């Protein structure tokens, strides 16, 4: 169960860091049964990604939870679902299990909505499992989020909406495999949480309290708080990633400046400003060349390179030992014996 | 170590577009815009049918405007931009691009009239209106015109184009291309092995021996069996043969 | 001459500073203003030679993948700042110039820090090359050559130094080419191509000087038809 | 492709028989000496860094190009087994 | 594992030939390395064996004598190179190196579709053939532009792919505009002359459905072949444009493009009539007008003249592919004006049945199965409507000429983009009530996505379980199949088979003519057992039919003078361990005969495994 | 890790020999030279 | 010279006739084979201005669908035949020239059957204009000239005679241009261009000829550079 940290960039990690797995103490759901449980499930709903699973033989069995879905007392992930008393919606959220969610008649956010109001008497609703036109007036509970319904790495795509759940699966899995690249670029579109993304992962160094900034180093910016306290904040400069990914905080802020609490100091590996960042928005003409791109090839133009935009530093520790033989000591010198 | 992009790298969107560079062109000759900005790269067109996601193409329409408009957006999960919106960007964009071409001196090619002759034909553009009005409409649909670039000429046919967003995917063990001449043997097994710095050799299964049996293969089936891995004596002689 | 001669390319110039250049020409006969933009174009683009930072020497740095103390950027974000370095040299006689730079202490770095050289210009005085803080020493040597097209830093491997660290190459003094043919009317007849490129340039040449070059890099080639075989 | 395979094809009676043919004749062609060909003159085998295909590159595509001509000849039992290598070494020189 | 192996990530060599492959020379060294090295002996690069060997053991000391060295030992030799899982015998094919920088393998795009290869990161493994017989071997029966056409079928497998036919598909398609005034030219001249002005004005287009001829024909007549191009290359008729032109005996009014094929193929092969009599220029080259084509050009002018076929398709293919602009639009996929209609209308009827149901009428089941039988229906309906739309306004669509042209596209696929995909399955297998009213042209929702997800993983847990039945059963196969092999002289024991060309229920009793593929299937490459004389020709017995001949036979069965055909086959074999050559036929992956020796055993198993990777597996039994 | 059955390891095929006119008449001075006395 | 002047383009030639012409030009730099083929193949077929029948006048016949007794072929697919049709004039003196043929009864009407024109000469003598019956007449006037690419007979509307039928222009003794751009290796670097073009031609020029027309059209195009302005 305990696995080696997946660094390839904080959000890789990140994500590892809240995936649930089926196989492990061998006592549980182990390698023989299979497709009722591969198979997303009714109550999978806010709970559990339907597109997050692992495209290969163990797949379904592996997921990371969504958006909202959180583990309440006992590991059972509840979903926040609001309260809708009437032709009323609320603001207040009802964490419930999957069990209860069944008892409800619940809606999707999708519906017209005046504010408390319900705006159309035929109104989508889906009892337990089952997708059913209900009327404003039997409108119980509705969804919180279009969010909560899948997880944090895959609510990072645009146009979720028209991209086929079984590609938007490698979109997903795609990114969990971004490397950084000295230089980070956000997408020119983006769908709202790369910030919070980048902030709630531990990537880019936030402001605790408003003051100023004293020296910005390219190892450390010490700020100078209001509150009469000032703290040396170091940048992991140049670290090695379980993977081999460069890990740097490059300070944004300059000399003298007075901080807002929680604004970036510094970017984190893969981020701009404060925005997630991987890859780097291109201009793309979408054409076929000559045979260049055929099945699926990609054409570059050699402007991308004079430019360092797709560049990253690796980093792999290779690593000897003197070993002791019964022979004699295994001696590290300069001393190479035979030839120059 | 710097690690450059190269033909060997896989880059992909976020959309599942995943892919690797074939060619590294010479900005000499590769597809141009009207105004000389050139594309960065070219996305092959029938990967998307096929597989369905529209929302790269999608992305690249609001894109462009993002390009000219100068400007990023944040488009939700479901909630977020709608084709109209764009369409409304896309306008907002097509006078920055043709504004400025307007005012700094020039107006329309023989070419951009040429594409939009063949454009017509089509259905892309209201026969009957002006190039100028045309080339909106032809914008607001995410296409512009693009020369080769090598010939200069046109591509028949407007071409979509835009700012996507693409990462580079990080590069396995196993990328490093292992190839193996000789090497260890394993103990027991006298079966190549490797590790350290000699590649260990690549298997040859089942499925793989009936595709030679069902050729006449026969002699390069025995060496598979034989020479390139368990013949202690046969390896041997066969090196020192070579030699 | 007055009538099919005189008729002749008026070629215009319209040049903003050794960066932009318009050319404008017409009238031409049918489609040739394509005809010559395009092969002008490749040629501008792929042809042309110039300059850029090729090595350099942090004197307490071994390695690229190094940190200065009281220097905000690190030795990457550094040498690709250099790379962003537009100099100009006025002859042959300068092949390889080192350009030197020095400073200490609270003082932001930027490329007019440079000791003047005789024969050389520096156009890019204004840009930023470091944030130095206090205690902030750096002292460094970085080569400047002439050349044409991009060579990668892994290329040339240049040796000034032995702890120096080269750079990659961008030689194009073109920064990008472009081409519009819109009709003209003359006369009688009113199918005519006018040509009129636009041509921007580092600073190293001029788009003028740029255009003189390519032309040339064309007619040399139209002369290599000479001896059959 | 390669030089009328479809020829080759045609002059064999079995396609496996097609491949064991040139493939033996290259056998011979290296080890009793790589002149042991009936066509070189006029028009024979060729590579460019110099013409210099004209002494060792491929040994079949030799064997091939000689068997596409009408002078060799592959029997199922045409010359005695051991008589053969022996007079093979008895007229080709190279060593 | 093999001594002389390797492995790399492979890359689309568009220039490459069926011929050869780009391998690595960093990877070729390792692997020749050796043969390199006796090489480096011959030449003044290296004293000795030991000499050489340390001369390349750092990568800094190679001087670049020594590639001129290896690119001289690989002459003529090949390699084989490998797929992930080898299902076939064309999993593996040999091709001739040539030698190139950097870490990708360059291989060709026509074999992408023998070994299963697509580039998003696919690995192929390389093997090198040592002894002069594996490498005899190796390249006269193993190289790739020699087996072409596939032991499943005798259909080709090499055919132009995806891009190739988008390519030509494009050059050779006509198109049809505006339809107001009078389309009547058949019979007036004052219909010439007035027709033509009116096209010169606003109202007639240059191909306007006008029987004989659309003015666009009117207008332009070209004399030789050549003419017609030059005057596209300068702006006066697309490619795409009906236009008349004078051939070697005929004025025949076909389009640019269209002329232009016709050339490529007349050049490729130059027996230039030859290529006329097996192309039809009177349609839009589909992937199977092509893969006609190049069965056609393998009896007909022979196996390596096609593969010059091959290629030079793939050429222009490749480039008209580039210059015709098709891309992937958001506005390009249309929704129909329709979908509101027939959505409304069949949302309406559910109202319906819903009244009906308030009131006791249908029982719960009915209901439920009324309701789906709606949308089962209407959902057919938007799909064929879509169609109707690009067939009638936009012929050239972007996402529909690719689906068409035998490129790329699935009909049920289209419909998911412009008109809508509209129902999927609950967890178990009960098909939801509700469908998906949304296309991915407009917001699939929140939830009609959820619904919709389903249905994905079913596809997708099947996918994962036939990667390895997709061997559970060729294993099985070859485990009984395996010592077939053809050995032999006309086994003597004519006892045949039979092979009906006619079926008795589909409707309970009515005799009808078999499918055109079954029958190919049954006869194709067989040996007549005994003679039979049919339309006017005699087949005489022991004769291998051709599909020419299996086309002859169905004619004649069409006019009613064979119900059955009389053939040698494997079920009626006496060579105990073995089957014969007139008992097996002609498909070899070459189309002649069956060529004695050939291990038919596991060429069978195979044929039989692979497609098994397609088919359903809920539960064995 | 026996030469394969099927194939060119045919029986029909496994044993084929090949001549150049000159290695023929070669052959053929030798049983010329059988004649005794 | 000796190293990288003497490394230059081995211009070598292969020309059967003066209809075919092959061109081979390396090593070129990169991308060049391209920039030379492209423009030298846009001039080939525009430029080298040339000949075709511009008008034709039937004496009888008024318009272009109609059929002439005792004539088997009809209006549209004579006028069509003429395009075939390649003449050559010997100096600008001649810009449009009218050649005259009339021929009566049981005669097969080549292009031989032209009464000749002190200046212009007939390469097509044996082409197959028309086979007359008996009682078969037919006088005509066909106009030529002199012009550059291909002009639709809308286009231009020539009025020799009132009852008269323009016909399309194919002006150009050149047939079709090709190029390839194969990689060649010399010694040290891979990527070269090797730029090969094709060349057919109808008799009148060779390719080769042609060929240096061309460059030369190019060349003074790249001398109108000139004077700024
Ligand atoms: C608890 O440590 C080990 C237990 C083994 O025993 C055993 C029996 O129990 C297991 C579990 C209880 C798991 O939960 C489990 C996973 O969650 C999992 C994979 C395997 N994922 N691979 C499969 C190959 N592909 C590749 C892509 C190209 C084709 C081949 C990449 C993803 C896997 O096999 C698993 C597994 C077992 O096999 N992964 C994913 O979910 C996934 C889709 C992506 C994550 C990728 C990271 C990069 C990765 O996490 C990395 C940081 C390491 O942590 C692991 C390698 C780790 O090894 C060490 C050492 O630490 C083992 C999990
Ligand atoms: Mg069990
Ligand atoms: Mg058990
Ligand atoms: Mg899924
Ligand atoms: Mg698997
Ligand atoms: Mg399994
Ligand atoms: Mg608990
Ligand atoms: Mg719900
Ligand atoms: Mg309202
Ligand atoms: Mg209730
Ligand atoms: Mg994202
Ligand atoms: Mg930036
Ligand atoms: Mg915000
Ligand atoms: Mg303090
Ligand atoms: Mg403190
Ligand atoms: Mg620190
Ligand atoms: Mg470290
Ligand atoms: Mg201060
Ligand atoms: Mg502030
Ligand atoms: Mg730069
Ligand atoms: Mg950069
Ligand atoms: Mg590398
Ligand atoms: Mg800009
Ligand atoms: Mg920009
Ligand atoms: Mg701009
Ligand atoms: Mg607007
Ligand atoms: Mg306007
Ligand atoms: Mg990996
Ligand atoms: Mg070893
Ligand atoms: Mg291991
Ligand atoms: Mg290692
Ligand atoms: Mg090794
Ligand atoms: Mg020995
Ligand atoms: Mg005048
Ligand atoms: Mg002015
Ligand atoms: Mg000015
Ligand atoms: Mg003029
Ligand atoms: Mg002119
Ligand atoms: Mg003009
Ligand atoms: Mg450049
Ligand atoms: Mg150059
Ligand atoms: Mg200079
Ligand atoms: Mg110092
Ligand atoms: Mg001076
Ligand atoms: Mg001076
Ligand atoms: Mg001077
Ligand atoms: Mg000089
Ligand atoms: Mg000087
Ligand atoms: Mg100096
Ligand atoms: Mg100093
Ligand atoms: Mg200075
Ligand atoms: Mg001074
Ligand atoms: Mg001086
Ligand atoms: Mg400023
Ligand atoms: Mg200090
Ligand atoms: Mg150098
Ligand atoms: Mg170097
Ligand atoms: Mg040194
Ligand atoms: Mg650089
Ligand atoms: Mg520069
Ligand atoms: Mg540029
Ligand atoms: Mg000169
Ligand atoms: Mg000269
Ligand atoms: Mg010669
Ligand atoms: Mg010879
Ligand atoms: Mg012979
Ligand atoms: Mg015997
Ligand atoms: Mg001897
Ligand atoms: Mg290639
Ligand atoms: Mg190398
Ligand atoms: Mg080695
Ligand atoms: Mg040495
Ligand atoms: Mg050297
Ligand atoms: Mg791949
Ligand atoms: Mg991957
Ligand atoms: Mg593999
Ligand atoms: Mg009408
Ligand atoms: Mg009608
Ligand atoms: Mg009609
Ligand atoms: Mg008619
Ligand atoms: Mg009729
Ligand atoms: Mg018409
Ligand atoms: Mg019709
Ligand atoms: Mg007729
Ligand atoms: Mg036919
Ligand atoms: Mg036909
Ligand atoms: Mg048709
Ligand atoms: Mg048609
Ligand atoms: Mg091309
Ligand atoms: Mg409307
Ligand atoms: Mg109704
Ligand atoms: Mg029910
Ligand atoms: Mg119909
Ligand atoms: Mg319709
Ligand atoms: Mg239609
Ligand atoms: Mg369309
Ligand atoms: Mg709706
Ligand atoms: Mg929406
Ligand atoms: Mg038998
Ligand atoms: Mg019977
Ligand atoms: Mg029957
Ligand atoms: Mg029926
Ligand atoms: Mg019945
Ligand atoms: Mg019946
Ligand atoms: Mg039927
Ligand atoms: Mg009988
Ligand atoms: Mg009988
Ligand atoms: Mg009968
Ligand atoms: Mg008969
Ligand atoms: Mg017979
Ligand atoms: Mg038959
Ligand atoms: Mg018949
Ligand atoms: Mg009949
Ligand atoms: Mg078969
Ligand atoms: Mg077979
Ligand atoms: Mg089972
Ligand atoms: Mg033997
Ligand atoms: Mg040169
Ligand atoms: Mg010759
Ligand atoms: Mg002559
Ligand atoms: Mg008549
Ligand atoms: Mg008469
Ligand atoms: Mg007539
Ligand atoms: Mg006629
Ligand atoms: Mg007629
Ligand atoms: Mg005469
Ligand atoms: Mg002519
Ligand atoms: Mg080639
Ligand atoms: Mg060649
Ligand atoms: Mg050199
Ligand atoms: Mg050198
Ligand atoms: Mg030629
Ligand atoms: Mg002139
Ligand atoms: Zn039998």
């Amino acid at each position: 169960l305990s696995q080696f940290k997946d660094e390839t960039n904080p959000l890789s990690s990140l994500r590892h860091k809240r995936r649930i797995s089926a196989l492990g103490p061998g006592g549980l759901t182990r390698e023989r049964a299979g497709f009722d449980v591969r198979d997303v499930h009714r109550t999978h709903y806010g709970r559990i990604c339907p597109v997050e699973t692992p495209e290969g033989a163990n797949i379904g069995l592996i997921t990371s939870l969504a958006a909202y879905a959180r583990v309440d007392e006992l590991g059972f992930i509840r979903t926040p679902y609001r309260r809708v008393v009437g032709g009323v919606v609320t603001d207040e959220v009802v964490y419930m299990t999957a069990t209860e969610e069944d008892r409800y008649t619940i809606a999707q956010a999708n519906t017209p909505l005046e504010g408390n109001r319900i705006a159309a008497e035929r109104v989508v609703a889906r009892r337990k499992g089952e997708p059913v036109i209900v009327s404003p007036e039997e409108v119980e509970f509705m969804d919180v989020s279009p969010k909560q319904v899948f997880s944090v790495n895959t609510n990072l795509i645009p146009f979720l909406e028209h991209d086929d759940a079984n590609r938007a699966l490698m979109g997903s899995n795609m990114q969990t495999q971004a490397v950084p690249l000295i230089r980070a670029q956000a997408p020119v579109v983006m769908t709202g949480l790369e910030e919070r993304v980048v902030r709630d992962s531990l990537a880019a160094l936030y402001a605790e309290e408003d003051g100023e900034v004293a020296k910005v180093d390219g190892n450390r910016i010490v700020v100078r708080y209001e509150d009469g306290r000032l703290v040396e904040y170091p940048l992991r400069r140049f670290y090695r990633s379980n993977q081999g990914t460069a890990l740097d905080q490059r300070p944004r802020v300059v000399v003298g400046q007075r901080v807002r609490k929680g604004d970036l100091l510094a970017d984190g590996p893969a981020s701009e400003n404060g925005f997630l960042a991987l890859g780097q928005n291109v201009l793309v003409a979408i054409m076929p060349f000559d045979g260049y791109n055929f099945e699926d090839a990609i054409v570059i133009s050699e402007e991308l390179l004079k430019r360092d935009f797709y560049t990253s530093i690796h980093i792999e520790r290779y690593e000897i030992e003197a070993r002791d033989t019964k022979l004699g000591p295994e001696r590290i010198t300069r001393d190479i014996p035979h030839l120059s | 170590q710097k690690r450059k992009l190269q033909v060997g790298d896989k880059l992909a969107n976020r959309h599942g577009n995943k892919g690797v560079v074939a060619k590294i062109l010479p900005v000499e000759d590769m597809p141009h815009l009207p105004d000389g900005t050139p594309v960065d790269v070219i996305l092959n067109p029938l990967g998307v049918p096929s597989r369905m996601n529209l929302g790269q193409i999608l992305e690249t329409h609001l894109g462009l405007a993002g390009y000219f408009l100068g400007q990023r957006y944040i488009s939700p999960i479901f909630d977020g931009a709608k084709e109209p919106e764009i369409k409304e960007l896309l306008a907002q964009a097509f006078e920055v691009y043709f504004g400025k071409r307007k005012g700094e001196g020039f107006g329309v090619d023989k070419r951009e009239v040429e594409v939009l002759r063949r454009a017509e034909k089509l259905g892309l553009v209201t026969p009957g209106k002006t190039p100028e009005e045309q080339l909106k409409e032809l914008f607001l649909q995410g296409k512009v015109v693009l020369y080769d670039g090598r010939t200069g000429e046109p591509i028949e046919g407007p071409i979509v184009v835009g700012q996507m967003f693409i990462m580079k995917l990080y590069h396995m063990v196993e990328d490093k291309m292992h190839a193996r001449s000789t090497g260890p043997y394993s103990l027991i097994t006298q079966q190549p092995l490797g590790g350290k710095a000699q590649f260990g050799g690549q298997r040859f299964g089942e499925m793989e021996v009936w595709a030679l049996e069902a050729y006449g293969a026969a002699h390069t089936l025995q060496e598979m069996l034989t020479l390139k891995s368990d013949d202690i004596e046969g390896r041997n002689a066969a090196y020192e043969a070579i030699i | 001459m007055l009538d099919s001669k005189l008729k002749a390319p008026v070629f215009t110039v319209r040049t903003q500073g050794r960066e932009y250049g318009e050319f404008v020409l017409e009238p031409l006969e049918r489609g040739f203003g394509v005809t010559l933009g395009n092969p002008l174009r490749r040629i501008l683009l792929s042809s042309i030679p110039g300059t850029a930072v090729t090595s350099v020497y942090i004197e307490d740095v071994l390695h690229e993948f190094s940190t200065i103390p009281g220097v905000k950027e690190d030795v990457v974000e550094i040498i690709l700042n250099l790379k962003e370095l537009v100099v100009r040299f006025l002859n042959p006689s300068l092949q390889t110039v080192t350009l030197l730079l020095k400073a200490e202490g609270p003082k932001e770095v930027k490329a007019r820090d440079f000791l003047p050289v005789a024969d050389v210009e520096i156009m890019n005085p204004d840009l930023h090359i470091a944030t130095l803080e206090e205690g902030g020493r750096l002292n460094m040597e970085v080569r400047v050559d002439r050349g044409v097209g991009y060579v990668p830093a892994e290329k040339h491997g240049i040796k000034d130094r032995i702890n120096a660290i080269p750079v990659d190459a961008v030689f194009s003094p073109v920064r990008r080419v472009a081409f519009q043919v819109e009709d003209t009317r003359l006369g009688q007849r009113t199918d005519l191509d006018k040509l009129t490129l636009r041509i921007w340039t580092d600073g190293s040449v001029t788009p003028l000087e740029a255009l003189n070059q390519a032309v040339e890099i064309l007619r040399e080639h139209l002369t290599y038809f000479s001896n059959p075989q | 492709a390669e030089p009328g395979i479809d020829k080759l094809f045609g002059m064999v009676d079995s396609k496996y028989r097609l491949t064991v043919v040139v493939a033996k004749r290259a056998q011979q062609l290296l080890r009793h000496g790589f002149k042991n060909t009936v066509l070189e003159p006029e028009e024979r085998p060729k590579m460019q860094t110099l013409e210099g295909l004209f002494d060792d590159p491929n040994a079949e595509t030799w064997a091939m190009k000689e068997l596409l001509t009408g002078r060799l000849v592959f029997g199922e039992n045409l010359v005695p087994e051991d008589r053969l290598q022996k007079e093979m070494e008895r007229i080709y020189p190279g060593e | 594992r093999v001594d002389y192996s390797g492995r790399s990530v492979i890359v689309v060599g568009p220039q490459l030939k069926l011929h050869q492959c780009g391998l690595p020379k960093r990877m070729a060294l390792e692997l020749f390395k050796p043969f390199l090295l006796k090489k480096m002996e011959e030449k003044g690069i290296a004293p000795n064996v030991k000499a050489a060997r340390r001369m390349l053991e750092r990568q800094r000391d190679i001087k670049d004598e020594v590639w001129d060295a290896l690119e001289e030992v690989i002459h003529g030799k090949v390699v084989l190179l490998n797929r992930a899982p080898t299902l076939h015998r064309l999993g593996i094919q040999a091709f001739q190196p040539v030698l190139v920088e950097g870490q990708s393998i360059q291989l060709h795009p026509l074999v992408c579709e023998a070994f299963n290869a697509d580039f998003d990161g696919d690995q192929m493994a390389v093997h090198v053939p040592l002894s002069s017989f594996a490498q005899a071997e190796a390249r006269i029966q193993m190289l790739s532009a020699h087996n072409l056409l596939s032991p499943a079928s005798g259909e080709p497998l090499a055919k132009p792919s995806r891009d190739i036919i988008l390519g030509l598909y494009y050059i050779t398609q006509v198109r049809k505009e505006k339809k107001g005034a009078g389309l009547e030219f058949a019979t007036p001249e004052e219909a010439l002359a007035a027709h033509e002005r009116g096209e010169v004005a606003l109202n007639a287009p240059i191909k306007v459905a006008g029987r004989e001829t659309s003015v666009g024909r009117l207008k332009y007549v070209f004399a030789n072949p050549d003419e017609a191009l030059l005057a596209v290359a300068h702006g006066i008729v697309d490619l795409q444009d009906v236009v008349t032109v004078r051939y070697m005996g005929k004025r025949l009014e076909t389009s640019p493009g269209r002329i232009l094929f016709a050339r490529i193929v007349a050049e490729a092969v130059e027996d230039e009539k030859v290529a006329w009599e097996l192309i039809q220029l009177d349609v839009p080259q589909e992937k199977n007008s092509l893969k006609d084509l190049v069965y056609q050009a393998f009896l007909r002018l022979g196996m390596e003249k096609t593969a010059r076929l091959l290629d030079a398709l793939k050429y222009y293919g490749f480039t008209f592919s580039t210059t015709s602009g098709i891309t992937i639009g958001i506005d390009d996929a249309v929704i129909p004006e329709e979908k509101k209609q027939y959505l409304e209308e069949a949302d309406r009827k559910l109202l319906q049945i819903e009244q009906a149901y308030e009131m006791g009428f249908l029982t719960d089941r009915e209901r439920y199965d009324q309701i789906l039988q709606l949308w089962t229906e209407t959902t057919e309906k938007v799909t064929q409507a879509v169609f109707k739309n690009f067939e009638e306004n936009y012929p050239f669509n972007p996402l529909y000429v690719m689906a068409q042209s035998g490129a790329r596209g699935n009909p049920q696929q289209i419909r998911q983009l412009c008109g809508l995909r509209g129902l999927m399955q609950k967890p178990s297998g009960e098909t939801f009530e509700v469908p998906v009213r949304s296309s991915f042209r407009e917001g699939l929702t929140v939830l009609e996505y959820f619904i919709s997800s389903h249905g994905a993983r079913k596809g997708g847990a099947d996918t994962a379980l036939r990667t390895a039945d997709s061997g559970y059963l060729t294993r099985k196969l070859v485990d009984v199949t395996h010592e077939i092999v053809v050995r032999e002289a006309d086994c003597g024991t004519t006892n045949y088979i039979s092979v009906p060309l006619f079926q008795p229920d589909e409707v309970t009793r009515s005799l009808r003519l078999r499918k055109r593929a079954d029958i190919e299937a049954g006869l194709y490459g067989r040996v007549l057992a005994r003679e039979v004389e049919v339309l006017g020709v005699r087949l005489e017995e022991g004769r291998y039919l051709s599909m020419d001949d299996v086309h002859l036979l169905i004619k004649a069965a069409e006019a009613g003078e064979i119900q059955e055909v009389p053939v040698r086959s494997p079920l009626t074999c006496q060579t105990r361990y073995g089957v014969c050559q007139k008992c097996y036929g002609y498909d070899l992956s070459m189309a002649r005969p069956v060529s004695i020796g050939e291990a038919v055993g596991i060429v069978a198993a195979q044929s039989i495994g692979e497609p098994g990777t397609q088919l359903t597996m809920r539960t064995f039994h | 890790g026996r030469l394969i059955p099927a194939g060119t390891g045919s029986d029909f095929v496994r044993f084929t020999q090949v001549v150049d006119q000159k290695t023929l008449k070669a052959i053929e001075e030798a049983r010329k030279e059988a004649v005794e006395a």
